[PDB]
């Protein structure tokens, strides 16, 4: 669209994606490493993943405040 | 006492009396800590209405001499 | 006979410019040569300026040389 | 939905131009500029202006007698007149020396040639927008359609803000080169005039009430000319297909000592380029109904100032 | 008196000390150096000062025969000595190279060449031994031919030896961060203690001194072994660290260096392993006092994490207070640490340690207050830099969200680590993640937001040693490869500050190098292959890469997309500013923390926005931290007064200096709105300096003291006291250089000497300023500024050098000094050379004003603003008056001035625009006009000064009218001149009234013989020759008046404010070279010569350098040039035409301006750099072409020196060509 959607152009690509995938696979593998039995497939508390995909992985490109 | 001789203020007396910095800034002048400035950053040779302070100190000193 | 073919950069124009103005190239002729070349010329000076066919000077020879 | 519209237009506007390329000055235009330069206003000599600003000034005629330096809005008046004159002199001089090379005589400059080319085209020369580092003044598109129009309007309001010397209602925020100084001067004015000391500068905080009214002093200011994007003033709703940029009503300000989530917070951008720079201030806009604020946040509302 | 001054100095100088230090007697000959030569050089310098001081004075008739010979010998001996000792150093590097058998065999040719130089060198040494006295030794003429050829050959020998240097570098990592010749010096130890004792700094992080104990082995000479290590800061304050495991010197330098590193690591590990038990055994105060700083901080962190853990499990078992008891224990620890160790303590290092603990503990308790996590698995606990010193496998391990790494055991002592805002936590988490995925963080943002220091702190906390460099456009990929090889080999971290300002193709190849290393590290492969480098090389894991690039300026390129892949971004736009302030105030130990923090923030914000916009203002974090590091001492003083008073005083008195005239009222009116409780405070005034200043101001002749000078010079003193370097921004003719000079004088008066050097940056090319690699012979050349740096920052000196740059501030050359002006204070080169700053040295800029500066250079250095009204032109006039009452003191000062004061004060401003005068072709500031008229009037009265005659008042009034008629009338056209004339008729002293038949006042002149206003041009025809040149020129009126004006100034003998330099202004074809050449023919070539030059656009400073050097042909400073002893003149037709740079600052006239202002310049002959030729006599004249419009203009700084006036058309051309037609 233009300035309505983003103040300036940013060049997101897959590097951030598989970075995030590597993180979360570590998180799930070492969560379930202690799980001897799954209630319904998991017992995750998915709020940390929010913070990570928000500010760390994709936070690199962002130069504006509002975009955060 | 005398306006001619006893009233003659030494540089120490002059400096302390100026250091009182009582009043007289009707136009609006800045700190007397280092220098007075008229309007925009312009040094003033002296406190604007210094003479009244001289008269007041002379009156007080005449009372002390009495 | 300089022409557009005889210029490849500006600098040539600078050297020629000063040649029109002064004619003394800095230390092209004064690389320990000005005195031998001037000494090869004073024989003409003996009659040309004609100082009563007696003597001459040293710097004045360079003056006459730039003149020529 | 209306976002779609603008995209397509610019897209179409370039596409044909591409193929439009594949197909197989020193004239009365300078006379047009020559006639122009006898239409922009005269300079304001500082020997007169310093006088005039010193002669009259106050926040409220009852509260204080006329005075210069002490009142923030008077020093702001002087600063703004200074920068305005700095630009006026440059424009008059370069128009002259652009026309005084052909009709006049001088060894032709490259800068002046660039100025000639810019005058023929829509874009003003770079001489009036930027400098080696940056000196942005009033960069607008047309040569005279808006640029000189905007500068003329700025000088008109500034003069009537000076020659009469009275504080008018309905200030035009776009005209001021440094809007933020306007607002902080308002803060200082409130701290001094009111609750002085009862209120400290660091204690005061900021707020705004939108004057929900067409037809109509106290503390605060009246701003004219803001523009919203994508809803109404109050009872904010979906915009129709046309009219993407809508007027903004009188958002009268308010300041209060500190402490003495239904609310949504908007930015205020000077130009529609929308960067970190040009963020003058932030405004809380409680008008929610059923739609929670995050709806608006993704919708990217904003209260810009110019319209281009 | 003077004959004594020559006699006793001769008696001493003929009988000098001759004590020399010999390397050794290990062969037939002995080679020696003078370790007293500093005394020689310095006492020589003031010797020649004394001798010139005498000679310049009038009463020194006899000495000329003697003194010159004496000076000549002294001057000559110096350079010979210098050349000699330099060659010695070269030889003193190359001797151990060719002692070894294999390398001498492997390259026989230059080994035998070195046998030849050894023969010749021994012959020189034995001749010197025979002489017994260094002065006849230098007087030998044969020597001088040999020395530089030997120098060149030894350069060739080094160019042979690089092939072995590469291998020797391979055998030990750290040498990659060292340049070639200093590496040679390091390798030519020739001694256990002495040689390396001055180089520990640039080979480890923080160590500077090590003891050496001789253990006497049986029959072997006693071997010196290291037993403890020391970090010295300041003079006496230091930190010592014992060692149980020892390190012994040996035969191979790499061996004992490696053992030093290892044994350091091992003892650090073991002391920590103990200290971790002692922390909980003894109790807080005992181990914090006992241990060193690094171990103490580790102990605090490990205690807190263990106890907090224990509390969290105890919560997990059941609802418990024990977590609260542990938090309360930390709270209790706070009071005991804060109460005692902060207020009173001994020593700087011990001081820095304490508040380093305090800041950590403040943040510690702040987290622990709100730390609502149920168990270890909770994210809120898994967000901080936790630590665990594992016992079962004895090893440290530091932990982040997931990442873990072991402490790297590097001794750093007490370092001033920094506060922890949440933004720093974002960086910590980001960088830990990136390093877990084997990349390199590349943070970005605007200037001064804590990028480089955040990187350095993550290095410091993890126990590793970081190596900042400074890329610049003059770089090449070979040196980057050297760096990266060192990084991979060692295990260290690199932080390439300003990585963007670098050539594009270099980045292209760097992309390859870094990708190779990334893939190598990814596999976890012990051994890998590096591009371009055939030998195989190993790796250690704990490495990392960082670039702190700076997005978007002038001279800034982009990273090609191959290279953006590797690095992960970190956006650092807005630093926090409140939390840092409040915790720093806590660290000092204040009590009104939270209020004051808000005060700081709001004041600096308001000042930034609503104050006037000037380029040089800065209110960023550098200024704030300067204020804080100031504010420590004031509380440390005994006063218990209320903090807010002290703080108002500190802030106000710090920020006054930069502000222009108008902003000061706004600034302190703004101050009043935040501290209404406080009314006023005096400025703390330093008594010694303020009493000292008037003393020397009176000591000079031409110096008037005024209060503004007191204010500005004291402000300069304060900013000198606080910060590294500073700038004197301010317009021309405002007294900057005088202020610097007088300050240096007062500092020198009370002991603590002070020396000042000058430089001009845009009169030499930056490649020459910092030196480059030669573009023909593939070999390095030295850089001027770096040579001055190396010559200045030696310890064991007494000066305090102030390197003065002086010119414009263009970003390209200045901006690669960021590291020196930042807290790193280390210089870095593309050579690979790194030089450490000392406190002996300061950097100053006497620049007019910034217009091409990014904030990255505005905020790095302090600044002081001079204003035009600080020193009015009137004060300068009074100084000249003081000079007139020096010798010609009969009545002249009083009489002359009795008109001057009112005739100048109440007149000059009624000419600028009172009457129209709207074509002042040369726009100026009127102080230049005042300097001009004074210089003219002195020449006017010179004749009656000569005959010792005193005149009446009326004649003097006429003279002043004449003087100032021109020199304010020289920049106007006939119409403006008649309006000027009418003004002078209306309200001034009499002008010619005898006839005045439609003739202006300019037409006539005052005669020395009598008070009359007449003028004429003498008749003179031609010689008999008929060449148009032989009809050279005729005696016009214009030419005669031009000679009249010129000759007055040109006779004046180098008075202050007189450069003896002139300049005409006239249209293209308005008799410029005509009148000038008419003057020039009248010279007497028997004692007065002449030289011609012309200007075009592409004439460069090197060209002007060449022509002036060819003109003089001698260095007349060192008592030379019999043929240049006659007086010479340099004539230039058009100073305008040289190409103005894009910024607006032309780069050719600056060489001229350093020639006029000071005489001389720096040499460029590929042999020596830091030195300048001197012109003791010259003269100067110029000619302009009506500047404005298409015609360029000269730099305004230069306008202060030249006499300027118009050259109108003649209006008489019927009468110029009359004669030639008559003949
Ligand atoms: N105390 C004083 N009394 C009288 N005259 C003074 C005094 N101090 C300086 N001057 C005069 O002021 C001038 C000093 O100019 P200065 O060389 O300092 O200019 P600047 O500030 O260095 O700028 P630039 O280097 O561009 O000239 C000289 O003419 C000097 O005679
Ligand atoms: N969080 C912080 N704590 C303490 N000092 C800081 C912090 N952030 C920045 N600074 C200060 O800023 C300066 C470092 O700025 P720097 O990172 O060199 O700027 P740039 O990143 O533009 O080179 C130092 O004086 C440093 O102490
Ligand atoms: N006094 C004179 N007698 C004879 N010819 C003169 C005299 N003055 C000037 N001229 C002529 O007028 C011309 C002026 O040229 P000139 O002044 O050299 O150009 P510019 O002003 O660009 O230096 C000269 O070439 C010279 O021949």
């Amino acid at each position: 669209f233009g300035p309505l959607g983003w103040c300036v152009p940013y060049e997101y690509n897959y590097s951030d994606l598989e970075a995030s995938l590597l993180y979360i696979e570590k998180y799930l593998t070492n969560l379930m490493s202690t799980p001897q039995p799954n209630s319904h497939n998991l017992p995750i508390s998915m709020n940390v993943v929010r913070y990570m995909i928000c500010e760390v992985q994709y936070g690199g490109r962002i130069t504006d405040d509002l975009d955060r | 006492k005398l306006r001619q001789r006893k009233d003659l203020t030494e540089e120490e007396i002059v400096d302390i009396q100026f250091r009182n910095r009582g009043e007289g800034l009707e136009n609006g002048e800045f700190y007397d800590g280092q220098f007075w400035r008229n309007i925009q950053g312009l040094i003033l040779p002296h406190h604007p209405k210094k003479d009244e302070f001289i008269e007041e100190y002379l009156k007080q000193e005449e009372v002390r001499i009495n | 006979l300089m022409t557009d073919s005889e210029v490849k950069k500006e600098e040539f124009l600078e050297y020629i410019n000063m040649v029109l103005s002064t004619g003394e190239i800095p230390n092209l002729l004064a690389k320990d040569e000005r005195e031998v070349w001037l000494g090869d010329i004073s024989q003409a000076y003996c009659k040309e300026k004609n100082l009563g066919n007696i003597d001459p000077p040293q710097s004045e020879l360079w003056t006459y040389f730039v003149d020529r | 939905s209306n976002a779609d519209l603008t995209f397509r237009l610019k897209e179409s506007k370039e596409m044909i131009n591409t193929v439009m390329e594949t197909r197989p000055r020193e004239e009365i235009v300078q006379d047009k500029a020559k006639d122009m330069l006898k239409n922009l206003p005269p300079d304001y000599n500082d020997v007169e202006v310093r006088e005039l600003v010193s002669k009259l000034g106050g926040p409220n005629p009852k509260t204080s007698t006329e005075r210069g330096m002490t009142v923030p809005l008077n020093i702001f008046l002087y600063q703004e007149v200074t920068r305005m004159q700095r630009v006026i002199g440059l424009v008059r001089k370069t128009l002259q020396d652009t026309i005084l090379a052909i009709d006049g005589q001088i060894i032709m400059t490259p800068e002046i040639l660039e100025a000639i080319n810019a005058i023929y085209d829509a874009k003003v020369p770079n001489s009036w927008l930027y400098d080696p580092s940056g000196a942005e003044i009033s960069w607008l598109l047309p040569n005279l359609g808006s640029w000189s129009t905007s500068l003329s309007d700025r000088n008109k309001q500034l003069n009537d803000w000076l020659r009469s010397g009275q504080r008018p209602i309905l200030f035009w925020l776009t005209g001021f080169f440094n809007p933020q100084g306007f607002l902080t001067g308002m803060k200082q004015e409130v701290t001094r005039n009111h609750k002085k000391e009862a209120w400290s500068l660091d204690d005061v905080v900021y707020s705004t009430t939108v004057k929900e009214r067409e037809k109509e002093p106290a503390e605060g200011v009246y701003i004219k000319g803001l523009y919203l994007e994508g809803c109404k003033w109050s009872k904010n709703g979906l915009d129709d297909s046309d009219p993407k940029k809508i007027f903004a009503d009188l958002p009268i300000l308010h300041v209060s000592a500190i402490n003495k989530s239904n609310t949504y917070l908007c930015p205020v951008y000077k130009y529609p380029k929308r960067t970190d720079k040009y963020l003058i201030f932030r405004v809380g806009l409680p008008c929610e109904g059923s739609n929670n604020p995050s709806h608006w946040k993704l919708r990217g509302v904003a209260l810009l100032c110019s319209t281009e | 008196k003077i004959r004594t001054g020559l006699d006793e100095i001769n008696l001493y100088w003929n009988d000098m000390q001759f004590q020399f230090g010999i390397w050794g007697k290990r062969d037939v000959p002995c080679m020696l150096n003078g370790l007293i030569v500093g005394t020689i050089l310095e006492r020589l310098e003031e010797d020649q000062l004394q001798l010139s001081t005498f000679n310049s004075q009038r009463h020194v008739t006899p000495f000329k025969a003697e003194v010159e010979n004496l000076i000549r010998t002294f001057s000559d001996v110096n350079d010979t000595l210098d050349m000699w000792v330099k060659v010695q150093k070269l030889w003193t590097s190359l001797e151990p190279v060719f002692t070894g058998g294999d390398i001498a065999r492997q390259m026989p040719l230059q080994a035998k060449q070195f046998q030849g130089i050894d023969k010749n060198w021994m012959k020189i040494m034995e001749k010197a031994v025979e002489t017994k006295k260094v002065i006849p030794c230098c007087q030998n003429d044969m020597l001088k031919d040999f020395l530089p050829d030997l120098n060149r050959k030894l350069e060739d020998c080094q160019k042979m030896l690089e092939a072995y240097l590469e291998g020797k570098r391979k055998k030990f990592p750290r040498f990659y961060f060292v340049s070639n010749p200093t590496l040679l010096k390091i390798l030519s130890q020739g001694s256990e203690p002495t040689s390396i004792q001055e180089d520990f700094e640039k080979l480890f992080d923080a160590i500077t001194k090590v003891t050496f104990e001789s253990a006497k082995d049986k029959k072997n000479p006693a071997l010196k072994q290291i037993t403890q290590i020391q970090q010295v800061i300041g003079r006496n304050e230091e930190n010592i660290s014992l060692t149980g495991y020892y390190v012994k010197c040996e035969g191979n330098i790499e061996d004992w260096l490696k053992k030093l590193e290892q044994n350091m690591q091992q003892t650090l590990k073991d002391i920590a392993s103990a200290a971790a038990q002692q922390v909980f055994q003894v109790g807080l105060k005992e181990f914090v006092s006992s241990q060193a700083s690094q171990i103490a901080l580790l102990g605090l962190q490990i205690l807190w994490t263990s106890k907090v853990n224990e509390g969290l499990e105890r919560l997990s078992r059941n609802e418990r207070n024990a977590m609260d008891i542990k938090r309360n224990e930390i709270k209790e620890h706070m009071n005991i640490l804060s109460s005692m160790c902060l207020e009173d303590l001994n020593g700087a290092v011990e001081r820095t340690k304490v508040e380093t603990l305090v800041t950590i503990q403040v943040h510690q308790k702040d987290i622990s207050m709100d730390l609502k996590c149920k168990d270890v698995n909770d994210f809120e606990w898994q967000k901080q830099t936790r630590i665990a010193w594992k016992t079962d496998i004895d090893e440290c391990i530091i932990s982040i969200t997931d990442w873990d790494s072991p402490y790297s055991y590097e001794f750093l002592g007490a370092k001033e680590r920094l506060c922890i805002t949440p933004l720093t936590d974002r960086c910590y988490i980001t960088l830990a993640q990136a390093m877990s995925m084997y990349y390199g963080g590349a943070p970005a943002g605007p200037a001064g937001t804590g990028k480089t220091e955040t990187v350095k702190d993550l290095g410091r906390t993890l126990g590793v040693f970081v190596v900042v460099t400074n890329c610049s456009d003059q770089h090449r990929y070979r040196d980057m490869a050297k760096i990266f090889k060192g990084l991979v080999q060692s295990g260290l971290w690199g932080c390439f500050d300003e990585f963007n300002r670098i050539d594009l193709e270099v980045l292209s190849v760097v992309a390859m190098q870094v990708e190779s290393i990334t893939t190598a590290r990814k596999q976890h492969m012990k051994k890998f292959m590096f591009p371009e480098e055939e030998i195989e090389i190993e790796l250690i894991p704990t490495v990392s890469y960082f670039i702190t690039m700076n997005p978007g300026y002038a001279g800034r390129q982009e990273l090609p997309e191959n290279l953006k892949v590797l690095f992960r971004g970190v956006s650092m736009m807005v630093p926090d500013r409140e939390i840092i302030i409040k915790v720093k105030l806590a660290s000092v130990g204040y009590l009104q923390i939270d209020l004051l923090a808000k005060k700081f923030n709001v004041l600096y914000r308001l000042c930034e926005e609503q104050l006037s916009k000037q380029r040089h203002y800065d209110f960023g974090l550098r200024n704030i931290l300067s204020v804080l590091r100031t504010a420590g001492n004031t509380k440390r003083q005994e006063i218990k007064s209320d903090e807010e008073m002290l703080l108002m005083r500190s802030l106000r008195d710090m920020n006054l200096s930069k502000l222009v005239a108008d902003d000061i009222p706004l600034f302190n009116g703004l101050l009043a709105d935040i501290f209404p409780k406080l009314k006023e405070v005096p400025k703390k005034l330093y008594p010694d300096v303020e009493k000292k200043i008037p003393e020397e101001i009176n000591a000079e002749s031409y110096l008037i003291n005024t209060p503004s000078f007191q204010l500005k010079i004291i402000q300069l003193y304060e900013t000198c006291l606080v910060r590294h370097g500073f700038m004197l921004v301010g317009p021309t003719g405002s007294g900057k250089s005088t202020i610097m000079k007088i300050l240096t004088e007062v500092l020198t008066k009370l002991g603590s000497p002070h020396k000042i050097v000058i430089m001009n940056p845009k009169a030499i090319t930056a490649e020459q300023m910092y030196g480059v690699k030669s573009e023909i012979s593939d070999d390095w050349i030295p850089g001027v500024f770096s040579t001055i740096w190396a010559k200045s920052n030696n310890r064991a000196l007494k000066h305090t050098t102030w390197i003065t740059c002086d010119g414009p501030v263009d970003a390209i050359w200045i901006e690669n000094l960021n590291t020196v002006l930042d807290d790193n204070k280390i210089l870095t080169l593309a050579n690979g050379e790194r030089i450490a700053m000392t406190e002996n040295c300061k950097v100053v800029f006497e620049v007019e004003n910034l217009n091409n500066a990014s904030p990255a250079t505005v905020s790095r250095c302090g600044q002081v603003y001079v204003s035009p009204t600080d020193l009015g032109y009137e004060a300068v006039i009074e100084g000249w008056i003081r000079n007139r009452k020096a010798s010609g003191r009969a009545e002249e000062s009083d009489k002359l001035g009795n008109i001057l004061r009112k005739y100048l004060i109440n007149m000059r401003f009624i000419e600028l625009q009172s009457k129209e005068c709207k074509e002042p072709m040369m726009d100026t500031s009127p102080v230049i006009s005042v300097i001009n008229i004074l210089n003219l009037l002195t020449g006017c009265l010179q004749y009656f000064v000569q005959t010792q005659r005193t005149l009446s008042e009326q004649e003097y009034e006429k003279f002043i009218v004449y003087s100032m008629a021109w020199a304010i009338g020289g920049i106007y056209e006939a119409q403006d001149r008649v309006r000027f004339h009418e003004l002078l008729l209306a309200k001034n002293a009499p002008i010619p009234q005898k006839g005045k038949e439609n003739e202006t006042v300019f037409d006539y002149y005052v005669s020395q013989d009598y008070l009359d206003w007449k003028i004429c041009s003498p008749e003179e025809w031609v010689p008999p020759q008929s060449l148009q040149f032989s009809q050279l020129l005729l005696p016009t009126l214009d030419s005669f008046r031009a000679e009249m004006l010129l000759n007055f100034i040109l006779t004046q003998p180098k008075s202050h404010t007189c450069s003896n330099s002139a300049l005409l202004i006239g249209g293209s074809g308005t008799a410029k070279t005509s009148s000038v050449l008419l003057y020039c023919n009248k010279f007497d070539p028997q004692k007065m010569l002449f030289k011609r030059t012309n200007f075009s656009s592409a004439t460069s400073p090197f060209m002007f350098q060449s022509t002036i050097e060819a003109e003089c042909d001698f260095k007349v400073g060192k008592e030379f040039a019999p043929p240049g002893n006659k007086m010479m003149t340099i004539f230039i037709d058009d100073m305008s035409m040289p190409f103005v740079n894009k910024w607006g600052d032309q780069i050719t006239l600056e060489l001229v301006r350093q020639l006029i202002e000071t005489g001389g310049f720096y040499m460029l002959d590929k042999t020596q750099r830091g030195n300048q030729r001197k012109m003791k006599n010259l003269q100067y004249i110029g000619a302009m072409n009506h500047p404005g419009g298409g015609r360029n203009d000269i730099p305004n700084r230069l306008k202060r020196q030249f006499f300027i006036f118009n050259m109108i058309l003649p209006l008489s051309i019927e009468g110029i060509y009359g004669p030639i037609i008559k003949h």
